[PDB]
């Protein structure tokens, strides 16, 4: 019916989180300010691969991994989270 | 001191005795709870608070290498008796 | 990682005692079954050597198979000899215990057990 | 009723209010018929015909992990970084604070002792706040 | 529900099952296998016991420290009944006499004292009552066994209306009265039937089953007032059954039909004995009843009991019966019986 | 040759007569032994030990005892190394978890400090 | 020092460290450690190809003749790679005294049988097989000795606990002792007795 929640998974350090951390400083606020009413949760650890997950309703789920991605590909990516609500 | 509860059954001197509903009476049916009847706290309840004329009062239960260890008891408050660890006896300055 | 072998030096010589032990125990059931005058039938017994032998049988080690070729023969040894008795051959079949049960629901209601 | 496990009573992870992840340990098990608690959610999400896809607490918290990578790396503190878009995210809601002063819900010692549903049922605790009221 | 009550363990020989059972004429056949089953569990069984206590001391093997507890009791007396039955969440009904003695006849066992354990069940506040009748008592049946035992199947019935009542066929064991009874018509002749034995159909079922539904049906509340019947998974006329008794015992059959008039006089032959006599005219009329078939009844697949055929567990009952030139003969070498 | 290459895991899962119910049921944990409170001494939080999580312990109903049923309730091993411990539960199929080494860090101890002439670290009382 | 302290036997001390001394240098393909205990019992700390070599020594040269295998002996320690300890215990009149020929094992690699010097052994080493699970190839009948015949696992192992995994009870359903898990009627009250307080000073390991 649509998207309910967004999880964004990342490390500090790695450098495969790299252009994930380049999303939140310059472009995750007006994100949400865009979706108030729809949680995103940035979750940082110190060694997981970069994730993108994404709870639909009643309960089903999507994986995107973004192990190594740039601003833009990880922008479109959400993008396509956020106008895919299967 | 013993007493009896409302299910018929003696108490022990811990508090023991089992209520309505337990089925675990039931091995005591045609049998019976082997209590003690001289309760310790009863029998020494009876014992009179010595008066002594010292400060700090020696106890070791009678009986030299009988009774418990020597311990020395304290007693300045005439609110409360020096009552010994051991051996519930307890004493009193008689000043 | 380079060790001292007790009989195979790979898995074919382990295999082949396997399959030795199996092939004994499948000519031996009928007597274990006549002299200790079970209850049960010649197929039953072979289920449960069937399934004695698929227990193991993910073991890629082996010294491992060696050692249990060696438990194998020695089970075979005090069974075809009448060192064991009824209860000891019967011991395999898990007769009076309550059937474990399996499912995640009625492990949840008879206890704590995972 | 759906009657759970204590704190003693189940491996349960914990967080404390700096981010670092921690388990208990098994002391004794729950009395009764009382069973722990996402045992009991599983086993009512298996009644429900909505079936959770886990048995055991290892795939609970490989469930965990999924939902937020640190739950499940203990005693280690993971820092969060991020104030500044948190700070501009704040400055768009305008808020009138109020004439109320900051008053703490905890003043005295007499307040300290009784505050959840374990220190309530305590007859130590009860002696603790009947001992500091005089 | 009392916290001493409530299950622990893993259900093996010292855990708590939660069952308190008062198991009546716990010294007989069922009542040995019963308690065996009870005690694997751990439940604190009580054990009602009339005869020398000598003849209960193989139950004290049966559970943990504690978990029996042996009793006096007489069957003409309320009191004991209440004793023994006021501390228990369940009462098991296992009271038989297959023949009448002096004190006793057919109804006082079936009639009188089932309705006096029920009566005293009822108001002692048990949860559970479980009577065991025959799949073959009726009121209009030709033995006087048959006839008590429904009459007081009737009164359990309107007098404790949530009582569990039982039907077994015809059970067999290692002590039983069905088998061993086929197996004992060597010494008296060539097993005389009544009219070839060809006219009777029968469906035995074992013991292990018949004591599994028993132990399913006090763990499950829905056998409060219900009635099962237990019944074997293959039936069998009773000359095949007979001639297949004697080809596992590997006995010389000779079968010869001695007619229904003056069976009944060799019946009367045996019961003057003030010993437990060795037949009667109620055995001859109950061998001779036809199991009867209850489809509207649910039996042991209504408790999740798998019930196991004849074939597997009549070599363990009738091993003992051998001659030593056939002790050890296999259980495949013998013909299977033919099924109706 | 008279040597053999085996580059497989461990396993002795099937040689030691364990059950299955007591391998992948079973949380081992691998832990130096935290120090009493009671008492100052270190010399039990010198080696490592692996324990088993606690199961059901009831009453029993003739006599109240702590009955179990439980075979590696009361199991506690002691090893030297983490290494080692570790080995030793792979090497036995046990699914455990390890918590590392918890030292008291250095302090800085000075008896001067107690009787400071400015600052806050002063003793009202000795 | 003198009423309650055990007197010292320098003597017994000085020999066995020249006989340890004469043994290493006779054998250096086999014995890797020489260590006189400080109540004067050496140990022959060897390698476990050398069950053979050595011992076949120790029984026929003319300055050792340790002719009688007293006692043969598996310490299970866990804490190690190879975890089983073959503690061999040889006595010889006509010298008269004890050595101690210590090697090691860990379950999977097999120890060289000693029937072939000690006959003695046949069932010492049987025992082993039984307790511990050490493997001795090319023995006469190993199989257990001292367990139930259909007793899975071997006691003495340390990972194996107390009470086992198996109770036997009467059972009059199949009229046959039976085998189930246990449920102990006490569970055993595990005592941790060991006082933190450091009890001997000379025998501290250095730390990490
Ligand atoms: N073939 C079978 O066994 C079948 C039996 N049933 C039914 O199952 C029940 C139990 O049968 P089963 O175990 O085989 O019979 P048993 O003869 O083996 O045992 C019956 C028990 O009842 C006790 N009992 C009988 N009469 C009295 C009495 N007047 N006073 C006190 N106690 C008495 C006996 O006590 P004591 O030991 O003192 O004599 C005995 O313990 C009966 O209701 C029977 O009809 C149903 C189907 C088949
Ligand atoms: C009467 C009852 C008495 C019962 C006695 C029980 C005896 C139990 C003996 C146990 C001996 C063993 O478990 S050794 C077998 C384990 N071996 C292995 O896992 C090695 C791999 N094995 C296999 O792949 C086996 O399937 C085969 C048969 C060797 C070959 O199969 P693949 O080829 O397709
Ligand atoms: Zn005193």
């Amino acid at each position: 019916l649509g998207l309910r929640e967004i999880r964004i998974h990342l490390c500090q350090r790695s450098p495969g989180s790299q252009g994930v951390r380049d999303f939140i400083e310059k472009r995750y606020v007006e994100l949400k300010k865009a979706n108030p009413d729809l949680p995103i949760l940035i979750r940082e650890c110190s060694d997981v691969q970069p994730k993108l997950w994404a709870r639909y309703a009643f309960g089903q789920e999507k994986n995107v991994s973004l192990n190594n991605f740039s601003a833009d590909q990880v922008t479109r990516a959400l993008e396509n989270v956020l106008s895919s609500k299967a | 001191g013993v007493r009896t509860s409302p299910t018929g059954e003696k108490v022990t001197h811990t508090g023991q005795v089992y209520d309505d509903e337990d089925y675990r009476r039931v091995r005591f049916v045609g049998r019976q709870k082997e209590v003690n009847e001289n309760f310790a706290i009863d029998l020494i309840a009876e014992q009179p608070v010595s008066q002594v004329g010292s400060r700090v009062i020696s106890c070791d239960g009678g009986g030299g290498a009988l009774g418990h260890p020597r311990v020395y008891i304290n007693l300045d408050k005439e609110t409360k008796t020096g009552t010994c660890g051991y051996c519930g006896l307890q004493f009193r300055q008689q000043h | 990682t380079s060790v001292k072998p007790i009989f195979s030096r790979d898995m074919n010589e382990a295999k082949r005692r396997v399959r030795e032990l199996y092939r004994a125990w499948y000519r031996e059931v009928p007597n274990t079954v006549h002299l200790f005058q079970l209850d049960i039938s010649v197929k039953q017994g072979r289920d449960k050597v069937r399934e004695m032998f698929k227990k193991n049988a993910h073991v890629t080690d082996p010294r491992v198979v060696d050692l249990l070729v060696i438990k194998g023969k020695m089970e075979l040894e005090e069974t075809i000899n009448v060192w064991k008795q009824r209860t000891h051959v019967m011991r395999f079949f898990h007769e009076t215990e309550a059937p474990r049960p399996k499912d995640f629901l009625s492990k949840f209601y008879v206890g704590h057990d995972p | 009723i759906l009657p759970g496990a204590a704190y003693t009573e189940k491996s349960a992870t914990y967080v404390n209010t700096e981010g670092r992840a921690q388990q208990t340990k098994v002391a004794v098990m729950p009395p009764g018929l009382a069973r722990e608690d996402w045992k009991i959610i599983r086993a009512l999400s298996e009644i429900a015909g909505m079936t959770l896809p886990y048995d055991t607490l290892d795939q609970v918290r490989n469930r965990l992990e999924e939902v937020s990578p640190n739950l499940v790396r203990y005693d280690d503190v993971e820092g969060a970084n991020y104030f500044q878009q948190a700070s501009e995210l704040s400055k768009l809601v305008n808020q009138q604070l109020l004439a109320d002063p900051l008053v703490p819900p905890q003043l005295t010692i007499k307040d300290f002792y009784m505050t959840d549903s374990i220190s309530r049922a305590s007859q130590t605790m009860a002696k603790c706040v009947k001992a500091v009221t005089e | 529900l009392h916290h001493a009550v409530i299950p622990h363990g893993k259900g093996g020989r010292s855990s708590v099952s939660g069952i308190v059972a008062t198991v009546f004429g716990a010294t007989g056949f069922l009542g040995r296998y019963l308690v065996n089953h009870l005690g694997r569990m751990g439940s604190q069984v009580i054990v009602p016991y009339r005869c020398e206590p000598y003849d209960t001391m193989h139950l004290r093997p049966m559970g943990d420290l504690g978990q029996i507890i042996f009793m006096d009791w007489n069957g003409r007396d309320k009191d004991s009944i209440r004793r023994a039955v006021e501390h228990s969440n369940v009462v098991i009904n296992l009271v038989g006499r297959e023949w009448e003695t002096k004190n006793f006849d057919f109804e006082d066992v079936f009639v009188k004292i089932p309705q006096a354990i029920a009566q005293v069940s009822k108001e002692a506040g048990v949860e559970k009552f479980i009577h065991i009748s025959h799949l073959n008592a009726d009121i209009k049946s030709s033995s006087k066994y048959l006839r008590n035992k429904a009459v007081g199947e009737k009164e359990v019935r309107e007098t404790f209306p949530e009582a569990t009542i039982i039907k077994p066929a015809d059970i067999f064991g290692r002590e039983d009265r069905f088998l061993n009874y086929f197996a004992n018509i060597r010494w008296f002749g060539g097993v005389p039937l009544i009219s070839l034995g060809k006219k009777t159909v029968k469906q035995p079922v074992y013991i292990v089953d018949v004591t599994k539904g028993i132990i399913n049906a006090i763990k499950d509340p829905d056998a409060r007032g219900k009635t099962f019947a237990f019944v074997g998974p293959n039936r069998y006329l009773l000359f095949d059954l007979v001639q297949y008794v004697f080809a596992v015992a590997h006995r010389p059959f000779l079968p010869y039909p001695m007619p229904h008039f003056a069976y009944r006089w060799i019946g009367r032959l045996f019961e003057i004995s003030p010993f437990e006599p060795w037949t009667t005219r109620d055995k001859v009329e109950r061998i001779h009843t036809t199991d009867r078939t209850l489809p509207h009844l649910p039996g042991l697949e209504d408790l999740g009991v798998q019930a196991t055929p004849l074939e597997l567990k009549a070599i363990e009952v009738l091993r003992r019966h051998r001659t030593y030139r056939w002790l050890s003969s296999e259980i495949e070498d013998v013909q299977p019986a033919k099924t109706v | 040759t008279q040597l053999i290459t085996v580059d497989e895991k461990l396993d002795i899962t099937t040689l030691t007569g364990v059950p299955e119910e007591h391998i992948k049921t079973r949380k081992a944990r691998i832990f130096v032994p935290a120090r009493n409170n009671m008492q100052s001494g270190v010399n039990n939080t010198k080696k490592w030990k692996m324990e088993f999580d606690t199961r059901e312990r009831w009453e029993n109903p003739l006599m109240g005892w702590a009955s179990t049923a439980d075979p590696l309730s009361n199991l506690v091993l002691t090893f030297s190394t983490k290494e080692d411990a570790i080995a030793f539960a792979e090497k036995n199929g046990w699914s455990y978890d390890v918590e590392e080494r918890k030292v008291p860090k250095p302090k800085s101890k000075s008896y001067g400090a107690n009787f400071s002439w400015n600052k806050r670290t002063r003793v009202s009382t000795k | 020092t003198r009423p309650t302290v055990r007197p010292r036997n320098d003597v017994a001390h000085k020999q066995l460290s020249a006989f340890g001394e004469y043994v290493a240098e006779i054998l250096p393909k086999y014995v890797q450690q020489v260590q006189v205990s400080c109540f004067s019992e050496l140990e022959i700390c060897i390698h476990p190809d050398g069950v053979i070599p050595v011992l076949t020594f120790l029984r026929d040269h003319s300055n050792a003749q340790f002719k009688s295998l007293a006692d043969l002996t598996a310490v299970d320690i866990p804490t190690r790679q190879n975890r089983f300890e073959i503690v061999y215990n040889l006595l010889s009149l006509r010298f008269n005294s004890r050595i101690r020929v210590k090697t090691y094992t860990d379950e999977l690699t097999p120890v060289e049988s000693s029937v072939s010097v000690y006959k003695a052994a046949n069932w010492y080493e049987r025992e082993i097989w039984d307790m511990f699970g050490v493997f001795f190839a090319n023995h006469p009948d190993l199989r257990r000795i001292l367990t139930d015949y259909g007793f899975e696992g071997h006691p003495f192992r340390k990972d194996f606990p107390l009470s086992g995994y198996v109770e036997l009870r009467y059972d009059d359903e199949v009229k046959r002792v039976v085998a189930e898990p246990v449920e102990l009627a006490q569970e055993f009250r595990k005592f941790d007795l060991n006082s933190p307080w450091e009890a001997f000073p000379a025998y501290r390991q250095p730390p990490e």
